[PDB]
């Protein structure tokens, strides 16, 4: 008597739940604003 | 011993005791799957 390799079953199906409708983080506005800041005083966004 | 007699305590009276006793002669057959515990469904741990 063999106990063979477990198996399990397959998804029959995929779920994907995202929240609609959301902003864009306009990442990239805030990157390539023009007004730089130095090491020294290093600013922070936060994305969410 | 007074003369040559001891002194016993002979019962005159008796009764039967039953005293239970469970002895261990099997346990539960434990099998493991050492793949599926180890890597569960994961091919990237069943290749490691
Ligand atoms: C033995 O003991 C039992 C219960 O203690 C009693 O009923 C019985 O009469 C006794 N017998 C004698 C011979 O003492």
């Amino acid at each position: 008597v063999y106990d063979l390799s477990g198996f399990t079953v397959k998804p029959v199906a995929t779920v994907h739940r995202r929240i609609p409708d959301l902003p864009d983080c306009d990442i990239d506005k805030w990157l390539n604003n023009f007004n730089v800041p130095s090491p020294l005083n290093w600013e922070r966004k936060i994305f969410s | 011993s007074v003369g040559g007699l001891y002194e016993i305590k002979i019962p005159t009276n008796f009764t039967i005791v039953g005293q239970e006793e469970f002895i261990q002669t099997n346990s539960p057959k434990v099998t493991i799957d050492c793949s599926l515990f180890v890597c569960s469904n994961y091919a990237a741990c069943h290749d490691l």
